[PDB]
RNA sequence: UAACAGGCUGAUACCGCCCAAGAGUUCAUAUCGACGGCGGUGUUUGGCACCUCGAUGUCGGCUCAUCACAUCCUGGGGCUGAAGUAGGUCCCAAGGGUAUGGCUGUUCGCCAUUUAAAGUGGUACGCGAGCUGGGUUUAGAACGUCGUGAGACAGUUCGGUCCCUAUCUGCCGUGGGCGCUGGAGAACUGAGGGGGGCUGCUCCUAGUACGAGAGGACCGGAGUGGACGCAUCACUGGUGUUCGGGUUGUCAUGCCAAUGGCACUGCCCGGUAGCUAAAUGCGGAAGAGAUAAGUGCUGAAAGCAUCUAAGCACGAAACUUGCCCCGAGAUGAGUUCUCCCUGACCCUGAUCAUUUUUUUGAUCAAGGGUCCUGAAGGAACGUUGAAGACGACGACGUUGAUAGGCCGGGUGUGUAAGCGCAGCGAUGCGUUGAGCUAACCGGUACUAAUGAACCGUGAGGCUUAACCU
RNA sequence: GACCUGCACGAAUGGCGUAAUGAUGGCCAGGCUGUCUCCACCCGAGACUCAGUGAAAUUGAACUCGCUGUGAAGAUGCAGUG
RNA sequence: GAAUACCAAGGCGCUUGAGAGAACUCGGGUGAAGGAACUAGGCAAAAUGGUGCCGUAACUUCGGGAGAAGGCACGCUGAUAU
RNA sequence: GUCGAGUCGGCCUGCGCGGAAGAUGUAACGGGGCUAA
RNA sequence: CCGACUAAUGUUGAAAAAUUAGCGGAUGACUUGUGGCUGGGGGUGAAAGGCCAAUCAAACCGGGAGAUAGCUGGUUCUCCC
RNA sequence: GAGGGGAGUGAAAAAGAACCUGAAACCGUGUACGUACAAGCAGUGGGAGCACGCUUAGGCGUGUGACUGCGUACCUUUUGUA
């Protein structure tokens, strides 16, 4: 099964309509270590809220 | 959940012996022939037992005027007035589906010494 | 009549003096209180509003605690409609209980029917299959033909095919009503109802009768 | 339809499953830190902490029972010796789950599951 | 320019009607209808060659249907050569229903045995980008037959590759956007749409009515079934590679003992939750309205007669409701309850109060941008669910039982390990219904559900009318 | 298995038999079964979601609905209408 | 047994992964009652399956047919026999 | 024999009536509607 | 080891003929390595018009060659009669 | 690193070696207008509104195009083709 007609440029940005990524809403910042991090999860620098949980 | 328990605890038998798969047990069961109302007695090994509450169970088989015959009595119904271990038997299994393939000699269950 | 909300508690038997075993669904209908009552000159038909069941206060947003206020009654956890029959009147903050089931003898009951997902044709509309075997490529379970030729070139409307199957409201008429146990609150019916354990079920009295 | 079930598949067969998680509860035992993706981490929690409960009744037929899973008498060693004493007064939650963002090689969220007490 | 299907046609076919010889004891018209006549359908056999030969796959089966009514059953009715029972024939009626097998590629047909009945047609003789491929219709081979022969035969015989990841329409489901005129959380109304609609047998009425008897009802009531449908898992069961056990071969954990891996879950026996049918609850209706054929009342035209013209009453599974489900994108965007927001402004305009057509202050806006503000609620994130492809929907986030774990229980398996005793030993016995026990029940903050942050605003157009001042 | 009415068998383009043999054609029975009545559950690989890579046939142009009719005679595109 | 199962020496996990646990497809496991009713046709599936011994019909070219068919035994320990 | 104004059944003709059943959907005025439109 | 009877899959394949479960021969008219010979109206064929380099009722390459094509397609700016 | 921004050379680097000119298909970013009750060759005739701009201050120019009449591509071949 394949198409009779070229679908149109414009049928394809339609249909791309609903693929816009959406951004995160909110990074969350560690009490101690005030650094940003995705809210749940542990800091680059291996802080969990307040808590120095991974070191090096 | 704890109100269906109370709702079938009220049910339940309090006089229940025990038996175990194996044991030749005789049942005792209300035949309402018209008006009338009596006890029949249905007497053979014990190959299954379901516990389960109220809602427990357990089939007997017999040989029955040349035929086998199995029955699964709820345990708690008013259909059965009694039950009466009549001899312990003694096996490994919790089920005895294997005895339907056996008869006679090679259907013997040997007796719980105990 | 005005019906009742509960929630299905499970399934279990009774068991007769004659030895017979009902099966019977337990519904445990608390305290029914009335929120809202709806007259004819405000609303344009005749009702009541109830509530049942409690919600935790940070669950009740300030509209729903308004509403709930205004009528003097304690959140529960969801509102239903009951229409009123002409001889049937209630007031705002009237408590309704289990009782109001002691004479009647059968009742029919809604609730949302478990969900099946995503359901193909033969679980959902009970189409045959195909061959196993016989040299049966790929066609199993599958529908089949769904219509005609270039007369009419179109699939009709309505067409039994795959879909979402369950997860939606269902009535079971006319139960036996077995049991009404106030001191409880439970209402014992006779037979399956709708819905898992646990979930809110709508009990009127039977409609056929 | 999976009413009620539980237990991830992971796209694995039962046998590899098994394999796998006696491994891993292994790793988190020796290291009591390991990095694995989240629902692995969330799996490994009901294999690692019935093993804790079980080694903290130090008996022959338990430590038999904790060989025949593990299969590691290091591992089991460091259960009954160490890991049942330090968790002797904790009934249950022996594990804590850390959610570290994303693999690089396949955008598998990621965790730490690490012993509480480490 | 043929074979398929469409198209045109309708001789032929099928169906209906007109006339009425005659059959029917009598009696054309209960039923049938000679010789002839008139139509309907598109429906068979055909006619034609208009479409397609830069391809519109053609029998039968399977799956899935959908419509017509010329009705097979069930429903209503007139006539009967209708006593009853059961029939005949015609009229109304399309709601629902409407065999399984043996033979054969069959469709068909015949046969067996069912059923209330086993309807007749249209839909590319419905349906191969849904299945099949037995038949037709390639290449092999053979028979009969024809031919000197190559070969040939809607004669037969054995064998003989069925592709496509769906763009559009359509259809089943499910979200996202905006709208609905301040924003928000809920409960609704019901325009409209869909589902459903089948029926047997037994008993009573009653061995009554009818009938010489044999037989044997209407009307009404009761129960219990077949098929179908919806829900559910209490029961009976299946499954149950996540629970327990038995066992073969082998390899390992040093070895014994005890265990683990592999062999289809190695092979098996059981089996929890869930899912589920064969399991068990429930349904089709009653009632109402308007009617069909049909039956009437009163009643003239037409002094009679007449169901009809005026008027009035009955009358069926069809129609409209009643029952179940969807349903305000019903843009005609509806209703009810509740909740929230009561800043400085500038730019500039609009009006006014001041002027000297220009001007000097006040009030207010469906302009605009900044400042302060950020509510109700929402979303997000996290723990999740008998909810789920993903979205969605539901529960919960420390003021907490949402999940995991943990504790107690239940369930299942069936008396662990270790030790002891008996036995030469395999093994048996005791400790012991032991040990282990998933998805179950009751509990429990041990672990993970973080303070925040984000979105959403700041009283909501014009006119007219009814009022309050 | 017979009958003979051989449309149109027949004797080395052999006739009639024939033990054994055949992934050969036909028919019947026991066993066996999810072939089926009539499907249910389960274990795996896809299908579905996320990240990385990244095809194809086809394609006059498309703002690419239903119905009844019309019409190169079987219409998303004509008429009317929903 | 150079079959097969598990291993040694040795060599490998096959150059996308991560989740989820719908329909449907593929490859498999099990199934109440029935048991070829399926279908062109038992297609597919299920089943049989080893060794020793007992026993084995018509027919026959005297070799066969025949593994016809059908049936019994089978593990482990001890003794006979350290 | 009874009532007091017409009665009867042939012909020709204008307009209508029955005869008149089909398949996706009203679907045999293009539609709405029309007793004249 | 040599085959290829049945089915399912696959059919823009993992593969221009395979994979999987089954299947036949398996001391012989067997099977295999290396090399050799037969050449296109010619070879070779336990015979299917089979095979002769994914090509066979007359191989492939080059040439006659722009064969011929009463057939199909296509044939390019403008205006006036 | 790739790649880029400067600096510098040069008449020119928008001649930087992926290098003279640098068309079209095709793909983007920005601005104006239209577009979420609306049915079909997408234009044509009519036509409001909006935005920008114009030497007479007046309408006009450019872009868009609500709503509305009409309207089934092109070639080829044909008796005749949406
Ligand atoms: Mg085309
Ligand atoms: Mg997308
Ligand atoms: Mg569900
Ligand atoms: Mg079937
Ligand atoms: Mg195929
Ligand atoms: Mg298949
Ligand atoms: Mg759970
Ligand atoms: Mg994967
Ligand atoms: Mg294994
Ligand atoms: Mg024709
Ligand atoms: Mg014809
Ligand atoms: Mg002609
Ligand atoms: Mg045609
Ligand atoms: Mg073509
Ligand atoms: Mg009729
Ligand atoms: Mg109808
Ligand atoms: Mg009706
Ligand atoms: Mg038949
Ligand atoms: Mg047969
Ligand atoms: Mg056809
Ligand atoms: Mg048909
Ligand atoms: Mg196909
Ligand atoms: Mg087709
Ligand atoms: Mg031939
Ligand atoms: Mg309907
Ligand atoms: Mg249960
Ligand atoms: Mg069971
Ligand atoms: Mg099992
Ligand atoms: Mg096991
Ligand atoms: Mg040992
Ligand atoms: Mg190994
Ligand atoms: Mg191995
Ligand atoms: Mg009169
Ligand atoms: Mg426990
Ligand atoms: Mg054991
Ligand atoms: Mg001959
Ligand atoms: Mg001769
Ligand atoms: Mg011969
Ligand atoms: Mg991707
Ligand atoms: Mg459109
Ligand atoms: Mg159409
Ligand atoms: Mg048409
Ligand atoms: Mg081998
Ligand atoms: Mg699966
Ligand atoms: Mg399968
Ligand atoms: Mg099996
Ligand atoms: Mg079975
Ligand atoms: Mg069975
Ligand atoms: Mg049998
Ligand atoms: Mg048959
Ligand atoms: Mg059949
Ligand atoms: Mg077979
Ligand atoms: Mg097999
Ligand atoms: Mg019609
Ligand atoms: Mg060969
Ligand atoms: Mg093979
Ligand atoms: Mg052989
Ligand atoms: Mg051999
Ligand atoms: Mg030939
Ligand atoms: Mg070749
Ligand atoms: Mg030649
Ligand atoms: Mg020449
Ligand atoms: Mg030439
Ligand atoms: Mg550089
Ligand atoms: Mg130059
Ligand atoms: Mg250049
Ligand atoms: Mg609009
Ligand atoms: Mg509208
Ligand atoms: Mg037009
Ligand atoms: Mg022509
Ligand atoms: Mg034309």
């Amino acid at each position: 099964a394949v198409q009779q007609n070229k679908p149109t440029r414009s049928k394809r940005g339609m249909r791309r309509s609903h693929d816009a990524l959406t951004a995160v809403t909110s990074l969350s910042v560690d009490k101690t270590s005030g650094e940003k991090h995705l809210r749940h999860h542990i800091t680059a620098d291996g802080y969990y809220r307040g808590r120095k949980v991974i070191a090096k | 959940s704890n109100i269906i328990k109370q709702l079938e605890q009220e049910q339940m038998k309090q006089d229940v012996p025990s038996f175990r798969p194996g044991d030749t047990v005789e049942v005792k069961v209300w035949v309402v022939e018209g008006s009338k109302k009596r006890l029949q007695a249905f007497e053979g090994v014990v190959i299954a037992i379901r516990n389960r509450g109220l809602h427990s169970a357990f089939t007997v088989r017999k040989i029955s005027n040349g035929e086998g015959v199995e029955r699964v009595f709820q345990t708690h119904s008013p259909v059965v007035d009694s039950i009466s271990v009549k001899r312990r038997g003694a096996v490994r299994k919790a089920k005895l589906y294997y005895l339907r393939e056996r008869t006679g000699k090679a259907a013997r269950i040997k007796e719980r010494l105990n | 009549m005005i019906g009742l909300v509960g929630k299905k508690v499970g399934m279990t038997r009774i068991f007769t003096e004659d030895g017979v075993s009902i099966p019977v669904t337990v519904i445990e209908v608390e305290a029914n209180r009335v929120t809202q009552v709806k007259d004819l000159a405000n609303d344009g038909y005749r009702a009541i509003q109830v509530t049942t069941g409690a919600k935790k206060a940070n669950r009740v947003t300030k509209p729903e605690a308004g509403h709930f206020a205004k009528a003097g009654v304690e959140a529960g956890r969801g509102l239903w409609e009951f229409r009123l029959a002409e001889g049937e009147e209630f007031t705002v903050g009237q408590s309704i209980s289990v009782e109001l089931f002691a004479d009647v003898k059968k009742v029919d009951v809604t609730g949302t029917s478990k969900g099946k997902g995503f359901a193909g044709t033969v679980k959902r509309w009970n189409f045959r299959t195909q061959d196993a075997t016989h040299g049966n490529s790929l066609s199993h379970r599958v529908p089949g033909s769904i219509g005609q030729n270039q007369t009419p070139g179109k699939v009709f409307k309505g067409k039994k095919m795959a879909g979402q199957m369950g997860n939606e409201r269902v009535t079971v008429q006319s139960l036996d009503v077995v049991r009404v146990d106030a001191e409880r609150n439970l209402l014992l019916v006779k037979g399956a109802v709708p819905g898992a354990t646990g979930s809110d079920l709508i009990v009127k009295p039977a409609v056929k009768a | 339809m999976r009413h009620r079930k539980s237990g991830r598949q992971l796209n694995r067969n039962s046998s590899h499953r098994q394999a796998m998680f006696r491994n891993m509860a292994g790793s988190l035992v020796r290291h009591e830190i390991i990095k694995t993706t989240l629902p692995k981490a969330k799996e490994l929690r009901r294999v690692v902490e019935p093993l804790i409960t079980l080694a903290k009744t130090d008996s022959v037929a338990n430590r038999r029972l904790a060989f025949a899973r593990t299969r590691d008498n290091e591992i089991v060693a460091k259960l009954f010796n160490e890991l049942g004493p330090r968790f002797a007064s904790r009934a249950g939650g022996y594990t804590r789950i850390l959610k570290c963002g994303f693999r690089a090689g396949d955008n598998a969220p990621m965790a730490y599951i690490e012993l509480v007490d480490r």
